[PDB]
Parts: structure tokens; C-alpha cells; sequence
């Protein structure tokens, strides 16, 4: 047997994706429809947001 | 009482009976128009003011409903 050396070295993670979603509104007095898409008609604009 | 006195009032009713009056449309007509512009014409600041900062337009809007760092 003869003399010998080697050496290794490796680096490596794993994959795991995921999605975060959230929604929201402009405030309003007297609208408990708290829906991106109001149905009521009070008298003004929600551009919402999702 | 007497005729005379019946018949001088019913003359003078007669006479007040006859003052003429002019018109008095154009009056109104143009104030409502002297009001209207002055009423619309301080908007320009604003747009003025919403283009030159950096914002851009369409999201301008009228109202009242706060503002903020995007929307005037």
C-alpha cells in the first residue's frame, strides 16, 4: 500500500415554495360590508385592494 | 262718508295702479356664471400642484376622502 489524500466538500439545501396573500380597504362610516367588491351605494369610491 | 272721497281713493288705487317694471333675468343669469368659475377655477392649483410633484394623473379625483403619499 502506497501513501494516498484526496478531500471533498459539497453544499446543497432543498426547495420548498409557498404564497402569502392579503387583501384590504378604504375605510368607511356606516359600511359593516366588509367585501373588496361592496354591494351597498352610500355615495363615494373603494378601490380595495387583494 | 261721501262719493268724493270714494272716488279720489278709487283715482289714486288707479293711479299707483301703474309703475312700470324692467326686466331682471340677465341679473341672475350672469351672477350664477360670475359664481361657477369662481367657484371651479382654484382646481387648476391643485391639478397644477398633483402633475409637478410626481404623482401621475387619472388617480385625481374630487371628494373627500383623506390623501395621502399616491392619490390627491
Amino acid at each position: 500500500s502506497l501513501p494516498y489524500w484526496s478531500r471533498k466538500i459539497t453544499l446543497e439545501c432543498t426547495p420548498y415554495p409557498f404564497t402569502l396573500r392579503w387583501e384590504g380597504g378604504v375605510h368607511k362610516d356606516g359600511i359593516p360590508d366588509k367585501v373588496p367588491h361592496p354591494s351597498c351605494d352610500p355615495g363615494s369610491e373603494l378601490v380595495s385592494y387583494t | 262718508f261721501t262719493l268724493i272721497e270714494l272716488m279720489i281713493v278709487v283715482a289714486i288705487i288707479g293711479i299707483l295702479a301703474a309703475i312700470a317694471i324692467p326686466q331682471y333675468q340677465n341679473y341672475v343669469a350672469r351672477s350664477e356664471g360670475a359664481s361657477a368659475l369662481a367657484t371651479i377655477n382654484p382646481l387648476k392649483t391643485t391639478v397644477e400642484e398633483s402633475l409637478s410633484r410626481g404623482i401621475a394623473g387619472s388617480k385625481i379625483k374630487i371628494g373627500t376622502t383623506a390623501s395621502t403619499a399616491t392619490e390627491t
